[PDB]
RNA sequence: GCGGGGUGGAGCAGCCUGGUAGCUCGUCGGGCUCAUAACCCGAAGAUCGUCGGUUCAAAUCCGGCCCCCGCUACCA
């Protein structure tokens, strides 16, 4: 068992010294088209069932996700207003308390929905909605 | 999403000064074990710390980078959520010599050990012997040896010290303790280190049958400066459970606990209470199972508990019974050399009226001997120790030039 | 809880009751003595941490701020 050091050193000698996608909300007719929703919330492990949970209540308009991952909204809205609206998801569930890394995920449970942070792991008392 | 499971295993992180110990526990957990201001301001380990993490393995990816301790697999490039195994924690010891006795406490708690060696100090450093024999007196022969800080030392010098330490393995209880090269800062090869903890250090078979005992290591008054009288929480006593388990609203006693004045002489008072909280890090569990330090707050006043007053005491069920003897007998076999010593002289056998230091589990005492026999002694103590089992692992030292270096291994026959 | 010290080579006075930056060990010069120490006299030395308000007018009333800080501990 002398090889238990050699290769481990050889690959020890190979380790020596994400951002928000620019959501472009456009409108044609009475709809809302986006560009990179297959890699906007899937950059932070956000389901298509859970990302359209609070937005349906905050816009009061029906809608669903597509097969590619894009999100279609029924209604006319500007670009930088969707974020100012969905702040109650962008700050209430996908942030942390001491790291501010944005690399966080939500949990689904039987009594509350927690904030699993891949920087620290800090949660808060909140009830899913 | 990943379950919330308390740790089921402890691992002793021991080694000499500047070895990369606290930075190793940072390499595994992401958090450090320097928690009192002096520890930072002096930059050396004075006391034992705590740190926690999980383990998940990506069933698809190759070994070992996928062995990451968070609900993610992205370091191996996979989208899958890894298989969870456990939640793993450590006992971060000091390297200093006036501070050695402390880690002996933790030696009675760990279910494993990762021992570090300095590639960038002359080997074998004196105190390394003392750590090795600490593990050998307590008897946790399960050891993972590591050479550290390899980024300044070349691969040939690393090989030479690897041969030195492969040799350090042969001829003792540790013939096959392995060496997996990592560096504690740059986060190199730590995946293979986690794999090593897993494979070679498994959690023992648990005994949920014996009277649940809690071995105190620390305690605090969480009542912050400015705490008004409406929200007063009890004083937390933290340790690790080894045999049995603890539950919410369990009726216990702290033993020995306080000193009080009794009958014209000195004695101690058994400290009775009801269990009000049991914590594992940042997760709230209603039961405490063995494996990992378990903090229990109760209906006790934290003035009796703040600032590590009761250091090392035991706590048992308020329907239990433990022998409390002011003067205890010991079967002690003497070390062949003084292990942490720069120059290893002989052991000068223990003569009557001498002063000796004991660490029982986590509790510590000074004592003077009253009846000196070759293998058996009866020593008068300044405080009675609680001996929950037969012939418990005490660790014994005599004072050398102001540094209490060990002299043998002892057994209290109750 | 946030607050204090901000000033000759120095040590602190010195506020509220605003117009001498105040006394002492020190520093150079002169007296007294046969000469030295002690004792008497004269000058030199910060010009108040700094912007700003009050104020005819400010260490002196205080605020903004730059520095030194300062009574204080892991909060399972
Ligand atoms: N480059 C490098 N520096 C390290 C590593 N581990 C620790 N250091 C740094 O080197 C110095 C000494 O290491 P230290 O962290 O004290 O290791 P230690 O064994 O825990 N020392 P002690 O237990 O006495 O407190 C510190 O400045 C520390 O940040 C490592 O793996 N690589
Ligand atoms: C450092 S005490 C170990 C466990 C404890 N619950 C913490 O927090
Ligand atoms: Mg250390
Ligand atoms: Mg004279």
């Amino acid at each position: 068992s002398e090889k238990e050091y050699v290769e481990m050193l050889d690959r020890l000698y190979s380790k020596l010294p994400q951002s928000l996608p620019n959501m472009i909300i456009l409108n044609i007719g009475n709809t809302t088209i986006i560009r990179n929703f297959a890699e906007y919330c899937d950059r932070i492990r956000r389901e298509d069932k859970i990302c359209m949970k609070y937005l349906l209540k905050e816009l009061a308009a029906p809608g669903n996700v597509d097969d590619k991952g894009e999100l279609v909204i029924q209604g006319k809205f500007s670009s930088q207003v969707i974020n100012t609206l969905m702040e109650r998801f962008l700050k209430a569930y996908v942030e942390c308390s001491t790291c501010k890394s944005l690399d966080t995920i939500l949990k689904k449970e039987k009594k509350s929905w927690y904030i699993v942070c891949l920087a620290c792991g800090a949660q808060t008392p909140v009830k899913p909605l | 999403a990943w379950p919330k499971v308390q740790p089921e295993v402890n691992i002793g992180v021991v080694g000499h000064v500047d070895h990369g110990k606290t930075t190793l526990v940072q390499a595994i957990t992401g958090i450090w074990t320097s928690k009192h201001s002096e520890e930072l301001k002096r930059g050396m380990t004075i006391k034992l710390g705590y740190a926690e993490t999980n383990i998940g393995v990506c069933e698809s990816c190759k070994k070992p980078e996928a062995y990451v301790t968070e609900p993610s697999c992205k370091s191996c490039g996979s989208d899958d959520e890894p298989k969870f195994l456990r939640r793993i924690s450590f006992i971060d010891a000091p390297g200093h010599e006036v501070l050695m006795a402390t880690m002996l406490s933790g030696a009675a708690l760990m279910d494993g050990a990762i021992l570090v060696v300095a590639a960038n100090e002359p080997f074998p450093q004196p105190q390394t012997r003392e750590h090795f024999v600490a593990l050998g007196i307590i008897g946790v022969k399960n050891l993972i040896i590591v050479q550290n800080k390899v980024d300044v030392v070349s691969k040939e010098e690393a090989l030479s010290q690897y041969r030195q330490i492969k040799q350090f393995t042969k001829g003792t209880w540790a013939e096959n303790v392995p060496i997996i090269p990592v560096s504690a800062l740059h986060k190199i090869n730590i995946d293979s280190l986690i794999e090593g903890i897993e494979e070679y250090i498994k959690t023992p078979y648990r005994d949920l049958s014996q009277k649940p005992v809690m071995l105190v290591i620390r305690s605090f008054d969480v009542n912050k400066p400015g705490t008004q009288f409406n929200e007063l929480k009890g004083g937390v006593i933290g340790g690790s459970i080894i045999q049995g388990l603890f539950k919410v609203d369990q009726e216990i006693k702290v033993l020995p606990g306080l000193r009080v004045e009794k009958q014209g002489k000195v004695s101690y008072e058994p400290i009775f209470t009801k269990i009000s909280s049991i914590r594992f890090g940042d997760e709230e569990f209603k039961e405490a199972k063995p494996g990992g330090l378990v903090a229990i707050g109760t209906y006790l006043d934290p003035s009796l508990t703040k600032a590590d007053n009761l250091l090392g005491s035991i706590i048992t069920l308020a329907d239990a019974e433990v022998p409390v003897l002011w003067n205890i007998r010991i079967k002690y076999n003497l070390l062949e050399r003084v292990v942490g010593a720069k120059e290893m002289l002989k052991v000068d056998p223990i003569r009557a009226k001498e002063t000796l230091m004991l660490s029982v589990g986590s509790s510590t005492t000074l004592g003077i001997v009253t009846s000196v026999k070759k293998d058996e002694i009866e020593v008068e103590l300044r405080r009675p120790v609680a001996v929950w089992s037969n012939n418990i692992r005490t660790v014994i030292s005599r004072q050398i030039a102001g540094r209490w270096r060990m002299i043998g291994w002892g057994l209290v026959e109750i």
